[PDB]
RNA sequence: CCGUCGCUAGUACCGAUUGAAUGGCUUAGUGAGGCCUCAGGAUUUGCUUAGAGAAGGGGGCAACUCCAUCUCAGAGCGAAGAAUCUGGUCAAACUUGGUCAUUUAGAGGAACUAAAAGUCGUAACAAGGUUUCCGUAGGUGAACCUGCGGAAGGAUCAUUA
RNA sequence: CGGCACCUUACGAGAAAUCAAAGUCUUUGGGUUCUGGGGGGAGUAUGGUCGCAAGGCUGAAACUUAAAGGAAUUGACGGAA
RNA sequence: CAGCCGCGGUAAUUCCAGCUCCAGUAGCGUAUAUUAAAGUUGUUGCAGUUAAAAAGCUCGUAGUUGAACUUUGGGUCUGGUUGUCCGGUCGGUUUUUCAACCGGAUCUUUCCUUCUGGCUAACCUGUACUCCUUGUGGGUGCAGGCGAACCAGGACUUUUACUUUGAAAAAAUUAGAGUGUUCAAAGCAGGCGAAAGCUCGAAUAUAUUAGCAUGGAAUAAUGGAAUAGGACGUUUGGUUCUA
RNA sequence: UAUCUGGUUGAUCCUGCCAGUAGUCAUAUGCUUGUCUCAAAGAUUAAGCCAUGCAUGUCUAAGUAUAAGCAAUUUAUACAGUGAAACUGCGAAUGGCUCAUUAAAUCAGUUAUCGUUUAUUUGAUAGUUCCUUUACUACAUGGAUAUCUGUGGUAAUUCUAGAGCUAAUACAUGCUUAAAAUCUCGACCCUUUGGAAGAGAUGUAUUUAUUAGAUAAAAAAUCAAUGUCUUCGGACUCCUUGAUGAUUCAUAAUAACUUUUCGAAUCGCAUGGCCUUGUGCUGGCGAUGGUUCAUUCAAAUUUCUGCCCUAUCAACUUUCGAUGGUAGGAUAGUGGCCUACCAUGGUUUCAACGGGUAACGGGGAAUAAGGGUUCGAUUCCGGAGAGGGAGCCUGAGAAACGGCU
């Protein structure tokens, strides 16, 4: 209506922030990022319900200003800045390095990452073009142009950015039997090998995918993200490894698993 | 005011559609430059995404293009010809887009001079043999060379200068040349 | 229906921005651009070797083929270089847990590519918005005769 | 137990008033206001070397060992630029008509319903005292009668040769 | 083989008279068209439409009312036997 | 008073008061709607001889429907999945004697879409024949060559409906797991230490209309060779090519 | 958490309705009413009318500050501490409310923009402004306007006329910084194998042209143009090219035009490195701007399928765009969106069109065996509207109403 919405009430607000349906009216809007609205996580949803470093959003904006946060090398002071999918969150008191991971469930877990590998970037590759000047440039689903790619740097591959200068370090083609993460809907979160590729004139490139557990799903292509070669991913995934176990599995383990 | 709506258009099979909301900005139609020629006049206008769009008005001159050469120059135009949308516009003399018009020729003719130094309407040694090597390249449609001779070239304009500002346009050659001359003639 | 003309408006036709050079001597002179529209669609020969012109066409113009892929019968021909497809289908309802027949028509452009008649199978893509109505452009007239040369009994 | 004619209430129906009201469309005529547009030029100024009085008006009588010099008559060349304004265009609204919907006064009419005790009949129900119906015409004070044809829900599943 | 037609049991039915279909239906589904939804107001009002008309087809509501019906049972009664 | 049935006409259990008494209980009545009950709107699931209901009759376009017939049967292996046979075991687990059940490959006069090529994995192999219990236990190994082990491009698909699993159907709601808001209605919390730090969570399922995806080929339609202008191909000529 | 009872009757079994019974984040109301948690709440009639007050403004180490303000004292002989006011910026298009319209419209899911704009966002990034090349704007270009202070009008209004100064990331002008390569021009010699001294032009946007942006396999004969190396029989060899299902795509060249956009005369800290010992040439951390390409926030459209009652609406659309075409115009762009010219289409008993809705759509709500039926003004998502209808400014975004006409 009349121009762009500025704000985002609670219940509109996307469900893997795991936000209260009380306490307050609205939620965080994610402001205008390197990330899509729902696909990404404010600031504010990650130093306040999810840590829990600041008891609220005074706290959160108050520690954003002493600077010590640091959203992929940049320093960052917006409450609600849209870190996503394979963003690294480093907070320098504490020395407590994140990297912004799904959970098996589908909401973004804490990940206790170490300062080495907290250095790099996995990116996606969602565009292959040359700009001005007839220099090829590479495009991330997850923000960043990156000038000059090796020529054999195509659609959906994947690319580790060095982050601190912003580079490109490595990459991993998109094929048969490599390691790959979910990022959209029912499987989103999980992790696996590829085994086909639908093709498909138009209508959504799907993928056949089977995870460690020869458990097999499919998602569209550009839901999926390659993580490695199958044994060797390229980033420390969370506990659970992108396993998603059946209801009465996870229960069993619930309560097998009591140990005061 | 003036929309570019579907809302209105009654529909597809006839029934009347009720007039849902006032209609927006972003629908909006200007009006029309509808171009002469008479003194050089141009008014912008902010458009969507601030964005000026110059409006030609009276708009004398133009850059006209050659296709068998490969050329274009600091043109004038001299009268609206033949526009096949509506002769209204020929009446009122209004220059638009694939309108037939006339050009001043004089430009196109010194770049002759220079380019291949033939001459058309009928002093160095290394020159001389750049001369030699250059010619007898285009022949030229007869018509075209008419016009030159007259001083004024069979063009059609093909920049929108309602839209543009420029009156940018084309030499007429070949076959839609001919066609063109056809319904001048038949007009006249 | 209609055709044949060619070059016969107020107005004179060609294919934008493309070339008929009269320095260069070709057989053809008229450089014939076309599209290969894809989806697994053949370019139709009528469409390459013809003269007739088309903004329209999806294979001599520049009008390009996405979104969906209908199908249907042709009902009406009666227009200018567009059809009326009828795209016949059933409409499920729980409360008795059966079905209607129910109706829907396309008003889509065809290409002189084609000789389309009434009763006629034809495949077609969406594209632009052509007009008013037509969105949809033909690519593949199914029923090419449908019993036409084998219309007389008599051995 | 059925009608007519009475009395008392209420519902709707029709209905002259050249009825009244609201809205939706709408003919013709007008047409506010902006937008573009044809001009129009209050004012504001830059650059021209365009002559000063200026007390080193560029580092010592002098085109100042003349300085964005003292600065207005210049005038030329611009740039921006109001009211005002020529045609369009969008078009509110108004004026007077026309039209559809919904409302709503409305003298009178002609109905129907209710109610416990009105009046003249006894139509139907018993072969209800001319058996009932139905269709249809015609009549009558009201049921109703009576033609014609039909039906039995008939007052007969019956007359043999 | 075909249309204008009795008796018993009904296990099939049906409220019952009765029904060899009015059966094969709460053990609910062979294929179709049409019609009805308490009685009255009313086959009216209105508009349509059809007619030379009489009338036809089409077709309300307001309002009113606890019954209106059906089938049979026993009675009572009948200018029925 | 009484929704309705009805009570009232000098013996009211129904009106108006006391006591008793019932029901519900911090609630209970009344009014209108509406859902249930209503198989009194009926697809499931009603009626039409007489209770309301079969057009007086036949014709008839739409619609709705519509007889049966084309691949059935047998073998040969091979994956599971729970009951069995003991717990072979430290109340749980791994096979066999067995089972039904659901697949898969095939072979049966049988093609599952077919090729132009990439990778031919494999040995149908046999080139030297042997590391070696007396052996067809076992593999360094490459000219002919089994292609399904995958692609990457043609060629052209009878087309549907139906059903399969899948991907998408925002959160709240609904269903629903976990959890001591003191209980619950809720809520997304919490939980455990040295109580110096550590730590579980914030699930899952639905929504079937339409589109997308894939398997299935019964059912129902559709389609094809009867002027065969048909199919193939060692055709043999050609004709138009295109390049 | 599939349930039925009273009522025609003299009694009987049905048709059948009435009546009861139960529920309602369904309203009202009548009595009553101690506590805990929870809490809707001028929708229904009048999208009727509104006194008063409030609901959008806002400055940081970092835009401008000689308030003749505060406060003051141990950076100002151009400035430096705080800062009213005002100009610049940005914001006011979100949010909140309401449900009047609106019935294939909105809306739901589903596609598409190869059909477009997109302040903001984070990623990116511009030696070519010069125009003959022996004496020319740079260590900083210009004049305004507001605060103020002053001269006022008015019965009044968030009213602002005149003078005096006075700024800016105001708003205007405007400097540096080439080599190469490629394309148009050019003093002759020496009879061919022909071959060059040297002069002009070439950023980015803008416009139409025009070229490239290839690509199903191997091997020739020779006819016209006739090139390189000749080891003078002749050889010719290694000859470029992204993405998509798909383009006239990306994109790069040739050609011009252009009332030549842009190309940092910008603010806070810090005050380094070489001496050709000038105050020389040099170099850090940041702010804002500014170009198209990304992205993000979005934006218009757009594909498919789906709406409540009505035949006491069967024809409607098409003079006044209906359907299609061609061309233009317009638009950010597609498009009968509009104009011209032509064709006669287009929809419809698979209910078009018309009428009604005490209809905003959906999520959902109530009821609750299964199937259903009714409700959805209302906490979320969309859409409309700001008394009605119209028009437009500013702006990335409004046809805004706590903007204007
Ligand atoms: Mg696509
Ligand atoms: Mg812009
Ligand atoms: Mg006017
Ligand atoms: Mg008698
Ligand atoms: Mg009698
Ligand atoms: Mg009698
Ligand atoms: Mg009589
Ligand atoms: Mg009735
Ligand atoms: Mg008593
Ligand atoms: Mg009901
Ligand atoms: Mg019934
Ligand atoms: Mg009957
Ligand atoms: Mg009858
Ligand atoms: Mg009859
Ligand atoms: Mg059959
Ligand atoms: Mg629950
Ligand atoms: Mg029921
Ligand atoms: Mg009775
Ligand atoms: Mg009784
Ligand atoms: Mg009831
Ligand atoms: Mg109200
Ligand atoms: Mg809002
Ligand atoms: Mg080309
Ligand atoms: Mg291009
Ligand atoms: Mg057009
Ligand atoms: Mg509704
Ligand atoms: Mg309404
Ligand atoms: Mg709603
Ligand atoms: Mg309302
Ligand atoms: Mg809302
Ligand atoms: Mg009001
Ligand atoms: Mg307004
Ligand atoms: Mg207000
Ligand atoms: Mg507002």
């Amino acid at each position: 209506a009349r121009g762009p919405k500025k704000h985002l009430k609670r219940l509109a607000a996307p469900h893997h922030w795991m936000l209260d349906k009380l306490s307050g009216c609205y939620a965080p809007r994610p402001s205008a990022g390197p990330h899509k609205l729902r696909e990404s996580l404010p600031l504010i949803v990650f130093l306040r319900n999810r840590l829990k470093y600041a008891l609220n959003g005074r706290e959160v904006k108050a520690i954003l200003m002493q600077r010590h946060v640091k959203v992929d090398g940049k320093v960052r002071t917006d409450t609600t800045f849209p870190a996503g999918f394979m963003d690294v969150i480093t907070l320098e008191a504490t020395n407590e390095n994140f990297r912004l991971v799904y959970d098996v469930k589908g909401r973004f877990a804490v990940h206790r990452i170490t300062d080495e590998e907290a250095s790099y970037k996995l990116a996606k590759v969602k565009k292959v073009q040359l700009g001005k000047k007839g220099i090829p440039y590479v495009v991330t689903h997850d923000g960043r142009t990156i000038r000059y790619p090796d020529p054999n740097i195509k659609v959906n591959d994947t690319v580790k950015v060095d982050l601190a200068t912003g580079t490109i370090t490595d990459f991993i083609k998109f094929d048969t039997g490599k390691l790959v993460y979910v990022t959209g809907g029912r499987n989103l979160g999980r992790v696996g090998t590829i085994v086909h590729r639908e093709r498909h004139e138009g209508g959504f490139d799907l993928v056949h995918i089977k995870d460690s557990l020869e458990n097999t799903f499919v998602t569209r292509l550009n839901n999926v993200f390659v993580i490695g070669e199958p044994g060797r991913p390229w980033i420390s995934l969370p506990k659970g490894k992108g396993i998603k176990l059946t209801i009465s599995e996870e229960r069993d383990r619930r309560r097998a698993q009591h140990g005061l | 005011g003036i929309s570019r709506d579907s809302r209105h258009k009654r529909a597809a099979t006839g029934a009347k559609r009720a007039q849902f909301r006032k209609k927006r900005k972003f629908e909006l139609g200007r009006q029309a430059a509808n171009t002469k020629i008479g003194t050089k006049r141009i008014h912008p206008v902010r458009t969507r995404g601030g964005n000026q769009k110059f409006r030609a008005l009276r708009i004398e001159t133009g850059n006209f293009s050659w296709a068998s050469e490969g050329v274009a120059r600091k043109t004038r135009i001299t009268g609206v010809v033949y526009h096949p949308s509506n002769n209204e516009l020929v009446r009122t003399n209004t220059l638009t887009k694939a309108a037939i018009v006339q050009i001043d020729a004089t430009p196109f003719r010194q770049w002759y001079e220079s380019h291949y130094g033939q001459s058309l309407g009928k002093t160095s040694k290394n020159t001389e043999r750049k001369w030699a090597a250059r010619a007898a390249e285009a022949k030229i449609e007869h018509a075209v060379d008419s016009q030159f001779g007259a001083g004024r070239l069979y063009a059609a304009i093909s920049s929108r200068p309602g839209q543009s500002g420029r009156c940018d346009g084309y030499i007429l050659e070949g076959e839609e040349l001919a066609f063109y001359l056809r319904r001048l003639t038949a007009k006249k | 229906s209609t055709e044949l003309t060619v070059q016969s408006e107020r107005a004179f036709q060609k294919q934008p921005h493309i070339f008929t050079n009269p320095k260069a001597k070709a057989n053809r002179k008229t450089k014939r651009w076309y599209k290969n529209v894809g989806l697994g669609f053949k370019t139709p020969k009528t469409a390459i070797e013809g003269s007739y012109i088309d903004k329209k066409c999806p294979f001599t113009g520049l009008v390009s083929i996405r979104g969906k892929i209908l199908t249907g019968t042709v009902v009406s021909t009666r227009m200018h270089r567009t059809i009326v497809i009828r795209r016949d289908y059933l409409h499920y309802v729980p409360k008795y847990n059966r079905y209607e027949k129910r109706h829907k028509n396309v008003p889509a452009h065809v290409s002189p590519a084609f000789r389309v008649q009434v009763g006629d199978i034809v495949t077609v893509g969406q594209c632009r918005p052509i007009s008013k109505t037509v969105r949809f452009n033909v690519l593949k007239v199914a029923s090419a005769t449908g019993k036409a040369n084998k219309q007389f009994a008599k051995f």
